């Protein structure tokens, strides 16, 4: 899989969390919807590539976010990958949802079918707006805000890893869980409450199983996302959206191959998938 | 004096099964007491008669009939839990229930999905766990998935799942209650030993232009009664020629280098009697050449063309050897076709 282009728009609104899994990430504000930042980040991946929206082959989604997607904030299904085919005018493209992948599952999946089919121009996004999705105050488990756009050049050569966490091999992590809100009074009360149980040494074993999971890759430099604030430098940290940063750096530094990472809080491991980069 | 082409795996449609909630509902049945604007004429045109609701009392939900299908169908083909590569399913309703003795103490949630905790249900401890949504063409979309995944090297056993259980999400103050329904399928797909079975071709492609048509949405019921609390529903408010799906269907077959003579069966999504009707002649099916299945299940979402597929097996309508089209239409909107070389298809 080939990265032609990276577009990322966050919420400059950040919040603070305050426990073992919390931080200060990004959230939207108000009436804010998913729409309003995963359009911009995506023409600016197609902008980057010199590639037309007519030339969008695959789209293929990634938010949680039960409401707050596109412009009646009160719509859920289809997912938002079918509202963004319409704006951005990709006639040519198919359209579908990996729900609650990570993202190194997802591009992985979707190098082997769009090589498959002959795809040319693939496009992955992740995305959140998450005002109806209740924080895990307890823990300080919250999802950042924001959207990612990946525009892909499928090859099927990528290679993929779920690798255990680190830590104490025999610990049971408490997985991540979405409960319904079971009493909704108004269409604009929150839809689920995030249950990630208060875990210290979580945050520590994820890089732990990141370092593990680079290690079947030696020769590769690689990106992760961070999905906590402890450890890092404010307590800031974007989830999936660190990526952006990381991988613009890797295009900097020219290189041509890299080993994107991933965390997936509801299966409690890390995945791995080697990616191709574009020069300048 | 030459050097060997590379082959593509070919992919053999092992087994299916399907899993139906035991109690049917009559049209004429209470559920639909607070229903307004129910004519005999829109019983007609939408060809259902019965349908399916699981019962949670006793133990009926997404998750709990997909094991018992699962378990089944894996006994049957003796295929070891071990063995399986990769874990593919697929749900429309955002809303589920049921977590098996994986998370006990978890009712009604939004994530996560099935793959993983049926995975781990199932003892399925080498399988990748994957959850897809494409709506009613969700089993197209998994089969593609499992196809090019076996295809390419990278599993040699795919189990396939589709579990609906839309009656959660359906608004019975309103007429659109009436159509669908829930319902389970569970399939088996491996790398072929022979030429026997494959998939030839298939087209995918989505059209968003009607998207705002079919949602769900959170919302008051439409005719709510007494202090109604919002909930998250079916809705259907929109103010047409179903092409999309012929069209993936001569795009599969002309991938496939096959024509609709070549093929000899055809299993469509079963939406209503006039768009099966359309499909079939928009790429040349014979009324004999597929059946209608809505009359006593309902739509089942992405139910449909397994649960059609499986008939058709069952029936002798399909059999081994045969070339087959999967074709349907989906919310979003997405369409999907698919040209088949079947084998031996164990139903169980």
């Amino acid at each position: 899989m080939l990265i032609q282009a990276v577009g990322v728009n966050l919420p400059p609104s950040y919040v603070c969390l305050e426990g073992p899994l919390g931080g200060e990430r990004p959230r939207a504000q108000g009436d804010e919807m998913l729409m309003q930042r995963l359009l911009p980040a995506v023409r600016e991946a197609l902008d980057e590539a010199a590639v037309k929206p007519e030339e969008i082959d695959l789209i293929v989604g990634l938010a949680l976010s039960p409401d707050h997607l596109i412009e009646n904030r009160d719509i859920m299904a289809p997912k938002i990958g079918h509202p963004l085919q319409k704006v951005l005018g990709a006639n040519r493209a198919h359209v579908f949802d990996l729900t609650d992948s990570s993202l190194a599952r997802a591009l992985y999946v979707v190098d082997t079918l769009a090589s498959d089919q002959g795809y040319r121009n693939v496009l992955v996004v992740r995305g959140e707006s998450s005002q109806g999705l209740e924080v895990d105050s307890e823990s300080g488990f919250a999802l950042a805000d924001g959207a990612l756009a990946l525009l892909c050049r499928p090859t099927g050569k990528a290679a993929f890893r779920r690798g255990a966490l680190g830590g104490d091999p025999a610990q049971e992590w408490l997985p991540l869980s979405i409960p319904l809100n079971t009493d909704i009074r108004q269409v604009g009360d929150v839809k689920g409450h995030l249950n990630l149980p208060a875990q210290p040494g979580l945050p520590e074993a994820v890089r732990a199983g990141f370092t593990r999971l680079a290690g079947d890759f030696p020769q590769l430099n690689w990106v992760r996302e961070e999905w906590f604030g402890q450890g890092r430098p404010d307590g800031r940290c974007l989830g999936p959206f660190e990526l952006a940063s990381q991988l613009r750096a890797a295009q900097r530094d020219r290189l041509d191959e890299l080993l994107l990472i991933s965390f997936d809080p509801f299966g409690m491991v890390v995945e791995g998938v080697t990616l191709e980069l574009a020069g300048e | 004096n030459l050097y060997f082409q590379g082959h593509m795996h070919k992919v053999k449609l092992a087994a299916i099964t399907c899993e139906l909630p035991a109690r049917s509902y009559e049209n004429d049945d209470p559920v639909f007491a607070a229903v307004p604007d129910l004519s005999e004429s829109w019983w007609q045109f939408w060809g259902v008669n019965r349908r399916g609701y699981f019962d949670p009392r006793n133990g009926e939900n997404e998750f709990s009939l997909v094991v018992r299908a699962a378990e089944r169908l894996l006994r049957s083909s003796d295929t070891a839990p071990d063995s399986v590569d990769m874990l593919i399913c697929s749900a429309s309703s955002p809303i589920m229930t049921d977590a098996g003795d994986v998370l006990p103490d978890l009712r009604g949630r939004l994530y996560p999905r099935m793959a993983n905790v049926l995975s781990k249900q199932l003892g399925l401890s080498r399988a990748l766990p994957l959850d897809s949504q494409m709506e009613c063409a969700s089993f197209l979309l998994n089969l593609r998935l499992a196809a090019s995944m076996i295809r390419q090297g990278k599993a040699e056993k795919v189990l396939v799942v589709c579990s609906e259980y839309i009656s959660n999400l359906l608004d019975f103050t309103s007429r659109t209650s009436t159509l669908f329904a829930d319902g389970c399928a569970v399939a088996l797909l491996t790398r072929g030993d022979d030429d026997s079975c494959d998939l030839l071709a298939s087209a995918e492609h989505s059209d968003a232009t009607f998207y705002e048509v079919a949602t769900g949405r959170w919302r008051l019921p439409e005719n709510p009664t007494g202090e109604a609390k919002p909930r998250l529903y079916f809705s259907l408010f929109s103010d047409f020629v179903p092409t999309n799906v012929p069209i993936a269907m001569r795009r599969a077959l002309e991938k496939a280098g096959l024509g609709s003579d070549d093929i000899d069966y055809f299993v469509f999504h079963q939406p209503a009697p006039f768009l099966v009707k359309a499909w079939a002649e928009g790429i040349g099916a014979r009324p004999e050449q597929y059946q209608l299945t809505m009359g006593d299940t309902g739509v089942m979402i992405s139910v449909s063309i397994p649960y059609t597929l499986m008939t058709g097996l069952r029936e002798g309508k399909i059999r081994p050897g045969d070339r087959i089209v999967m074709a349907g239409a989906a919310t979003g909107w997405g369409f999907a076709a698919q040209v088949w070389q079947l084998g031996e298809v164990l139903v169980c």
